[PDB]
RNA sequence: UUGGCACCUCGAUGUCGGCUCAUCGCAUCCUGGGGCUGUAGUCGGUCCCAAGGGUUGGGCUGUUCGCCCAUUAAAGCGGUA
RNA sequence: CUGGGGCGGUCGCCUCCUAAAAGGUAACGGAGGCGCUCAAAGGUUCCCUCAGAAUGGUUCAUUCAUAGAGUGUAA
RNA sequence: UUAUUGGAGGUAGAGCACUGUUUGGACGAUUCAGACAAACUCCGAAUGCCAAUAAUUUAACUUGGGAGUCAGAACAUGGGUGAUAAGGUCCGUGUUCGAAAGGGAAACAGCCCAGACCACCAGCUAAGGUCCCAAAAUAUAUGUUAAGUGGAAAAGGAUGUGGCGUUGCCGUGACACUGCGCCGAAAAUGUACCGGGGCUAAACAUAUUACCGAAGCUGUGGAUUGUCCG
RNA sequence: CUGGUGACUAUAGCAAGGAGGUCACACCUGUUCCCAUGCCGAACACAGAAGUUAAGCUCCUUAGCGUCGAUGGUAGUCGAACUUAUGUUCCGCUAGAGUAGAACGUUGCCAGG
């Protein structure tokens, strides 16, 4: 039901469009985190930056 | 040497050579043929003196179909001068050859025969090739 | 005259079919619908013994539709046959 | 040394479309600019001297299929 | 070739409409009715 | 080499030839070793190894270069602003 | 302006390609045009349909012909 | 920003229905087969763009005061130009430098990791690494290389060697594909691109388990400024 | 069932064969009246009814040309990792061509039978 989002990768050499949807994530500094209701909006937002981002269930 | 004998726009920009051959990829005319495995641009200069190689060693007996046209000009810049001042005139034509395409196909021959006539011929291009035969099956 | 293939289940990605060609097999359909795959080498020993349009019981699971070869992908460099049709004489 | 008789062009006109599918506009709004009936006017669409494509009324844009090989452009009042 | 022509007519000192002409095509003083607004009609505009 | 580019230097990085003094590379001019030869011999042709040493004195031209005279085993080709 | 400067060429406007399927987008990149014309070649109502080919005739007629014609002018 | 939905448009690719280019047939220009295109298109994506109403997020706009900037650079990628030359040049897109220290790439603005409020003789990681210089594996399993290949290059040449095979003969030929090596391989102060020592693994390809490693993150104390509830 | 008039990307068209015509739709008859011919009662227009399904038109049958068209695979490509190789790998999207096949229209309103 809900998903933990860690930061795991900086966002510094990353393109605009990607740190774009990492604040709009709720993430701030590298190996920050949220907890977030999944969702397909959440699910999309997650696929664009899976690269930056480690995703588990709680 | 093979080119067009007119064509819209004599300056163009040169062709992609990334990819794979588009089509021309099997034996039509012919039983045997050359396929190219690497990618160059491909010069009439180049296929008169491959043609010339194959037919004189075949005796022109057997038959010999040029799968490839240089439809293609290219320009280059007179010596010792700098850039810019518009683009430079027609140099000579060029057919953009990628992996797969049938180069040259031969017919009326034993396989030994053509086999070396299309290795002789190979020998005069800048690309690497194989002897191919039409494919069954 | 005789050759058995098997049901590929659900979507294969890319790597799927690149590991399936490497294994040696190829990809084919049939046609209800069906995608299955079978063995390069059987194959081409089958095609032999029928000819072109020849006429091949596929083994399709538990049946055996009499079908014959419709078209067929090939690919020059590497001399690899690459996908197969085999359309249902009925 | 020699020189080039080219180098020649004109300023871009700005052409294509001003308004989105599914948006509200209010009458007098350009919906298209282009060369010709590229694309034709619609419902409660007019076609000015230039082929402009506007809204004759307040409403919804909708970009729809004219037959086989032809679109237009009309706009539906929202009530 | 061509020449600019200005009409105006006779119960009037607008001179309002500027008009285009071939000289050789049309070597008469050209005549038409225009709307006169001083008058609030159409009236014969000549050619000066 | 002739160039292309314009990245160091315009509150200065003296330009050609020669003289003096060299130093390095080897694609070796001579000398040393060797294969092939359409190598009889004496001579040659070509290729391989080899940089130890050696590798000119004049006429003309500012010349570099080049041509010529007379030699020499040979009068090598390049790098070092 | 300028792949130093000079010499040569260019300087405003229109169309296309380069231009990466919205728009925009540079080079002394690749191609052309404009500095008008028309008294109808404008407005409106009504009517009409083209190029080419074949077949016959010392332009005339038939059939195929979605435009392969025309649209004052460059695209 | 993402999800869904709707739309505009002609690139990549493809194709030859138009324009143009082109190769073989056949027939009495037509047809058949097969190719080429920035200024060809019967077709046509991925993306990107414009909008509409859910999730997340934090801006956005207007008006006034005050500026600086108008020499840009590399890298990656889509292109023009040049010569599929340039650390060349001109545009599109993204990042970094500029204005950014720290770790890695020997050294090395622009590459990789990563954004330094201050203090600590605490801990976990990133890229990159773990024989010695020099922190951490002379780690584990399987195989490849013999060239110091690794640690700079081609056409082309070759009983080098490993793995797949297809076939002919009855051990062995012919053939094709593929991994790693060999030759082709000549420059100028001095070895002289592995950074040095050295290495036959301390090379390479898979797979695994640990550890080292930054000014990243965490832990403890402190400073300043903000919100919310000292 | 026919006819008028609309909607829908030719799945609707085109072509090749059959059946039909009492009312209707037509071919048809005439040029006196409205009207009409760069010339022509061909067409347009008006009067009609001898005649004929011959044609147009309607119904039935052919996949022949055109049209539509999957699934599967391929090209290309957003993103990511490797990499500098006319590249490789993973992931999502996914053509064009071609194949199976579909299709000899469906359908609203009004009027007649
Ligand atoms: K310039
Ligand atoms: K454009
Ligand atoms: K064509
Ligand atoms: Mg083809
Ligand atoms: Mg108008
Ligand atoms: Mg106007
Ligand atoms: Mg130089
Ligand atoms: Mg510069
Ligand atoms: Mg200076
Ligand atoms: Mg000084
Ligand atoms: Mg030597
Ligand atoms: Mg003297
Ligand atoms: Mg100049
Ligand atoms: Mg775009
Ligand atoms: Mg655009
Ligand atoms: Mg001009
Ligand atoms: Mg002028
Ligand atoms: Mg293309
Ligand atoms: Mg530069
Ligand atoms: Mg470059
Ligand atoms: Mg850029
Ligand atoms: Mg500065
Ligand atoms: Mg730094
Ligand atoms: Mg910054
Ligand atoms: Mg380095
Ligand atoms: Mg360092
Ligand atoms: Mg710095
Ligand atoms: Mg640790
Ligand atoms: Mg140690
Ligand atoms: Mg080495
Ligand atoms: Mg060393
Ligand atoms: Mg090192
Ligand atoms: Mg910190
Ligand atoms: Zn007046």
């Amino acid at each position: 039901a809900k998903l933990q989002i860690t930061l795991t990768r900086s966002v510094i050499g990353r393109p605009e469009t990607q740190r774009k949807t990492v604040e709009a994530l709720g993430l701030k500094k590298t190996n920050s985190s949220v907890v977030v209701e999944d969702n397909p909006a959440i699910r999309g937002q997650i696929n664009k930056v899976k690269h930056l981002v480690t995703v588990e269930e709680k | 040497m093979l080119l067009p004998k007119r064509v819209k726009y004599r300056r163009q920009h040169r062709p992609k050579t990334t990819g794979r051959s588009k089509g021309g990829n099997y034996v039509t005319f012919g039983e045997f043929g050359l396929q190219a495995t690497t990618t160059s641009w491909i010069t009439s200069r180049q296929i008169e003196s491959a043609r010339i190689a194959m037919t004189r060693y075949m005796k022109r007996g057997g038959k010999v179909w040029i799968k490839i046209f240089p439809h293609t000009p290219y320009t280059k810049k007179p010596l010792e001068v700098r850039m810019g001042a518009g683009k430079g005139a027609v140099e000579g034509w060029i057919a953009v050859v990628k992996p797969g395409r049938i180069l040259f196909e031969v017919a009326g021959v034993s396989e030994e025969v053509a086999r070396e006539a299309l290795r002789l011929a190979s020998h005069k291009l800048p690309v690497k090739t194989k002897f191919v035969k039409r494919e069954e099956l | 005259a005789s050759l058995k293939s098997i049901i590929r289940q659900g979507k294969q990605t890319r790597s799927d079919l690149k590991q399936l060609r490497k294994s040696g097999k190829v990809p084919a359909v049939v046609y209800k619908n069906v995608s299955v795959k079978v063995d390069e080498v059987e194959f081409i020993k089958v095609i032999r013994e029928v000819g072109r349009n020849g006429v091949i019981e596929l083994g399709v699971g538990s049946k055996t539709i009499k079908v014959m070869v419709a078209d067929y992908q090939f690919d020059p460099l590497k001399n690899q046959i690459t996908h197969i049709d085999f359309l249902a004489i009925n | 040394v020699s020189s080039t008789k080219n180098g020649r062009d004109s300023e871009s006109k700005r052409l294509g479309a001003k308004r989105a599918d599914g948006q509200f506009v209010t009458g007098g709004s350009i919906l298209y600019r282009q060369r010709g009936t590229k694309i034709y006017p619609g419902e409660n669409v007019g076609r000015g001297g230039d082929d402009t494509l506007f809204a004759k009324i307040d409403g919804v844009v909708k970009f729809e299929r004219k037959g086989r090989d032809k679109k237009q452009v009309s706009v539906y009042a929202v009530a | 070739v061509r020449v600019n022509v200005t009409l105006a007519c006779t119960e009037c000192g607008d001179r309002n409409y500027i008009t285009t002409k071939n000289k050789r095509n049309n070597p008469e003083r050209i005549e038409m009715k225009k709307y006169c607004p001083r008058l609030n009609k159409y009236t014969l505009h000549r050619e000066t």
